[PDB]
DNA sequence: GCATGGCGCCCGAACAGGGACTG
DNA sequence: CAGTCCCTGTTCGGGCGCCA
């Protein structure tokens, strides 16, 4: 019984404890759950109970890392619908990126972890529950836990932070022992000879012991292949566990979660992955049993990125006398891979960035977003930005921002040239084109029945109008542009009262996910010299007035 | 200290703070680690665990000629939700001369709140986590056992005292002018600049007779200029020029009712070519002057109202210079301005921008002592990523993000 | 009638806000 | 002026990956 304080819980105003009846379960589980049961109940981690508790929940069981034995879950659901809300102190995960070496190196872990802390006691009768005997004909035992419950929502965050306040003493007197503590599972490293280390590792080891945390000797003694967090920690390198795809002739919805969900947890190191094809069969809303056929695109996809992952990588280390360096290349339309290294090819960590986002964007916006995401991740592994080796060249960048409306940023960063490069596709003129046919285009729709027209009229005295189906008076007005830019030379003038089409159009976008606007793109890029000129809407300029009177009948 | 704090009455049916915190530097988590364990050991703060469901971010920052680093936390939210507290029941008074004064300085006593200590049932709302870099350990979780700097409530307990230490003061030197705006205190004179710096200092030793560490900076209200919106000056028309002009009218016309632009309409009249030149007609030079006259008079129907929110725009116009506009109600304009190439800030324009708010902010609190909202010019997540490397004030603004184009260039600049 | 907390990625529904149009 | 639309951006839930 743990000398540790507990943790003061309460429910939620006006709300009563568990009442939800238990469900049977198989001949094996109320077998392995009994012995178990009979185990806590000498050890003080649960108790027998009257029947004057009123509470139950719901238990069963779920098989183990090497299947010998099982683990006892509760289906605190209910409970944890009442119980009082908890902050979370796990605030995110540590990365072997992010790890400095170390002369000698050891990793425990507590065994029976939550099995080892004293749960409130006025909170325990909630978590009462029952366990049946073999077909369920006879009445069988009611208990409470003592201790903290697997599948209640305050578990981990209450151990976690239990955790900490028994290490801080032993860290304090220890500044020179650096400790990663992720639940249960403890990382100790030093400089020190490597048999002081292990006596520190002893020392520590039975620190816990005297607050109540076992440490069963199943855990990395000096055993250079650690297996900490689901990667393999050697002595100057670093890999994740052995990575295996699913292979399967027919694909249903999950299978491809269940295979997308892997590859970008490979993308953290292997490099060039991609999941874009293959994520897009997960498009509109499908059941998780769904079979989907795998598509032609994606069926590249799932290969290629299969012929990445049979040749195998490593990992580097961190030390804080060098400079990151996260070069950045631009993989697929949308797509992006970088990999951050402090040496030539020294790789410490590699990664992909997708989020393509908005209706319409461009490759130095998408850029932006990606240096973005990897300062803020690398803040978070070694807490400073690195220095960036982008793909675009310093006077196409300066061209952007200066001209953008936006304020926009790039930390220190030098040149790469390895393409596909990045770079502004044209350039709207910022001064009207002299000698160039000038078109004023406009439109509209009536909103009531979907019809509209689109249509432009020149100086030179050209002029047209199309009819429109399923159309709306912003997308008209998009659709005229298109029109005056077809029927135009290599060099044109256009104006329009749409500040929407305007607005787009200005901010150079390469890229859009409407059909329409891409058209529009592809015929800004053959022409030479453009240049949108924005008026009034129902006022009564010149030639606007005109093109406005024919495209609304 | 052993003194009866005001309880502290929270918005009826207001949620407390649950704010997730954000990565730091390494920097300044260090300096946060230090500033915090001393601040435990002083009693200041206190451990606390994870059974308090509540939380607000904390980070750090680095001031000019200070090397020490100075904690901060943004209390923006707490605040939102104990207003009722602070505004309505222990308001403190702002005075409309101060906008006047020769020259105001800011000094920060937000030092001198950690003397008072808070109300216990109130102290479970100011949590907040200090992260650990690649999170070698989970967060650890601490809470205020005094008055703490960033909530608009320490301010307002204090002014009982505040009103005393300063009495002294107010009773030799009848002609100044002071302000307690949370963590800031502003002081404005009219005395000459080399004289009133030494008011300052003796209002700063004022404050050392009882214990309050008070570690291109003066202000100076009368010489901040509500620059208006003007028209150019061609000598021969463009068709284009023309239009553009109109375009800009026709907007203004939001402003001012009297400019007419029915004269300088009937130019264009017929489909024409943009690089076609115009002769200047006399219908047209008659009201483009009449117009031009129109927006050199200051707008008529300007007012402040207390009992609304105050909303600052800010467009970006380029070789660093920034235009914005301060307002409670669209085109009723309370003041706007062009912040300029500050002689000493790098060519970034996140740097530049962050500059910008603090000194809106500040001209803000002068003018009204109330802070403004601000709709920021650039990207979420571009402004998430670096404002807090370049920011230097001890309050925070409520800010959204808002990209428009610009139509009609910008009228403003 | 098959649990909990954390982080990541990806898709879509719900929601909010500004401009243009409508009666 | 107030009520509809359309277009778009931001938030949050659910599912998978990985850890405990
Ligand atoms: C996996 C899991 C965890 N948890 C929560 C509650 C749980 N605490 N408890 N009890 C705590 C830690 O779980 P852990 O898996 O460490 O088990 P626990 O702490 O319960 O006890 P124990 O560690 O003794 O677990 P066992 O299954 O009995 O032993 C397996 C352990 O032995 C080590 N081990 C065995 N063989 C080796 C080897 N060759 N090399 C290195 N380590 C080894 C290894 O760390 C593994 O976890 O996280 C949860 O809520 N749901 C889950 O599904
Ligand atoms: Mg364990
Ligand atoms: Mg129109």
């Amino acid at each position: 019984i743990s000398p540790i304080e507990t943790v003061p819980v309460k429910l939620k105003p006006g709300m009563d404890g568990p009442k939800v009846k238990q469900w049977p379960l198989t001949e094996e589980k109320i077998k392995a759950l009994v012995e178990i049961c009979t185990e806590m109940e000498k050890e003080g981690k649960i108790s027998k109970i009257g029947p004057e508790n009123p509470y139950n929940t719901p238990v069963f069981a779920i098989k183990k890392k090497d299947s010998t034995k099982w683990r006892k879950l509760v289906d605190f659901r209910e409970l944890n619908k009442r119980t009082q809300d908890f902050w979370e102190v796990q605030l995110g995960i540590p990365h072997p990126a992010g790890l400095k070496k170390k002369k000698s190196v050891t990793v425990l872990d507590v065994g029976d972890a939550y099995f080892s802390v004293p749960l409130d006691e006025d909170f325990r009768k909630y978590t009462a529950f029952t366990i049946p005997s073999i077909n369920n004909e006879t009445p069988g035992i009611r208990y409470q836990y003592n201790v903290l419950p697997q599948g209640w929502k305050g578990s981990p965050a209450i151990f976690q932070s239990s955790m900490t306040k028994i290490l801080e003493p032993f860290k304090k007197q220890n500044p020179d022992i650096v400790i990663y503590q992720y639940m249960d599972d403890l990382y100790v490293g030093s400089d020190l000879e490597i048999g002081q280390h292990r006596t520190k590792i002893e020392e520590l080891r039975q620190h816990l012991l005297r607050w109540g945390l076992t440490t069963p000797d199943k855990k990395h003694q000096k055993e250079p292949p650690f297996l900490w967090m689901g990667y393999e920690l050697h002595p100057d390198k670093w890999t994740v566990q052995p990575i295996v795809l699913p292979e399967k002739d027919s694909w249903t919805v999950n299978d491809i979660c269940k295979l997308v969900g892997k590859l970008n947890w490979a993308s953290q190191i292997y490099p060039g992955i991609k999941v874009r094809q293959l994520s897009k069969l997960l498009r509109g809303t499908k059941a998780l049993t769904e079979v989907i056929p795998l598509t032609e695109e994606a069926e590249l996809e799932l290969a290629e990125n299969r012929e990445i992952l049979k040749e195998p990588v490593h990992g580097v280390y961190y030390d804080p006398s060098k400079d990151l360096i996260a070069e950045i290349q631009k993989q697929g339309q949308g797509q992006w891979t970088y990999q951050i290294y402090q040496e030539p090819f020294k790789n410490l960590k590699t990664g992909k960035y997708a989020r393509m986002r908005g209706a319409h964007t461009n490759d130095v916006k998408q850029l932006t977003e990606a240096v973005q995401k990897i300062t803020t991740e690398s803040i978070v592994i070694w807490g400073k930005t690195p220095k960036f080796k982008l793909p675009i060249q310093k006077e196409t960048w300066e061209t952007w921002w200066t001209e953008y409306w936006q304020a926009t940023w790039i930390p220190e960063w030098e040149f790469v040239n390895t393409p596909p490069l990045v770079k502004l596709w044209y350039q709207l003129e910022k001064e009207p084109i002299v000698g160039a046919e000038t078109f004023y285009v406009d439109g509209a729709a009536n909103r009531e029945t979907k019809l509209g027209k689109a249509g432009y009229v020149t100086n030179k005295g050209r002029q047209k109008v199309v009819p429109l189906t399923n159309t709306t008076n912003q997308k008209t007005e998009l659709q005229a542009i298109y029109l005056a830019l077809q029927d135009s030379g290599l060099e044109v003038n256009i104006v329009t009262d749409s500040q929407y089409a305007l607005g787009i159009i200005q901010a150079q976008p390469d890229k859009s996910e409407s059909e329409l606007v891409n058209q529009i793109i592809e015929q800004l890029i053959k022409k030479e010299k453009v240049y949108l000129a924005w008026v009034p809407a129902h006022k009564g300029i010149g030639g606007n007035e005109q093109v406005d009177k024919l495209v609304s009948a | 200290s052993p003194i009866e704090t005001v309880p502290v009455k929270l918005k009826p049916g207001m949620d407390g703070p649950k704010v997730k915190q954000w990565p730091l530097t390494e920097e300044k988590i260090k300096a946060l680690v230090e500033i915090c364990t001393e601040m435990e050991k002083e009693g200041k703060i206190s451990k606390i665990g994870p059974e308090n469901p509540y939380n607000t971010p904390v980070f750090a920052i680095k001031k000019k000629d200070s090397t020490k680093w100075r904690k901060l936390v943004d209390f923006r939210e707490l605040n939102k939700r104990t207003q009722d507290f602070w505004e309505v029941q222990l308001g403190i008074p702002h005075p409309a001369g101060l906008k006047k004064k020769k020259s105001v300085t800011v000094l920060d006593v937000g030092d001198a709140y950690f003397s008072v200590p808070l109300d216990e049932d109130f102290r479970k709302y100011t949590a907040f986590t200090i992260p650990s870099i690649n999170n070698e350990t989970p967060g650890i979780r601490y809470q205020y056992n005094v008055l703490p700097q960033g909530w608009k409530g320490s301010p307002a307990i204090f002014q009982s005292s505040m009103t005393k230490i300063l009495e002294p003061f107010k009773k030799q030197n009848p002609d100044i002018v002071i302000y307690q705006y949370m963590d800031d205190l502003y002081v404005g004179s009219d005395l000459e600049i080399g004289q009133h710096r030494t008011k300052i200092e003796e209002l700063r030793q004022h404050l050392l007779r009882w214990g309050l560490t008070t570690p291109g900076y003066e202000l100076h209200p009368d010489k901040w200029t509500v620059q208006p919106i003007v028209l150019p000056e061609k000598d021969s028309w463009t068709v284009n020029d023309i239009q553009k002009l109109v375009g800009k009218l026709n907007w203004a016309s939001q402003i001012y009712p009297g400019i007419k632009v029915r004269q300088l309409s009937k130019l264009l009249r017929g489909t024409k070519a943009l690089t076609e030149v115009i002769p200047l007609t006399e219908e047209a030079e008659l009201e483009l002057a009449e117009n031009r006259e129109i927006l050199k008079e200051p707008v008529h129907g300007v007012y402040y109202d207390p009992s609304k929110d105050l909303i600052a725009e800010i467009q970006k116009q380029g070789q660093g210079q920034w235009t914005y506009q301060i307002y409670q109600e669209p085109f009723k304009n309370l003041k706007t301005g062009k912040y300029a190439r500050m002689r000493g800030a790098h060519t970034n324009d996140v740097k530049q921008l962050t500059e910008a708010v603090q000194k809106i902010t500040t001209e803000s609190i002068v003018i009204w002592g109330k802070t403004p909202k601000f709709k920021l010019p650039i990207q979420k997540e571009t402004w998430e990523t670096w404002w807090t490397e370049y920011w230097q004030a001890t309050w925070i603004p409520e800010w959204e993000f808002v990209n428009t184009p610009p139509l009609v260039k910008l009228w403003y600049q």
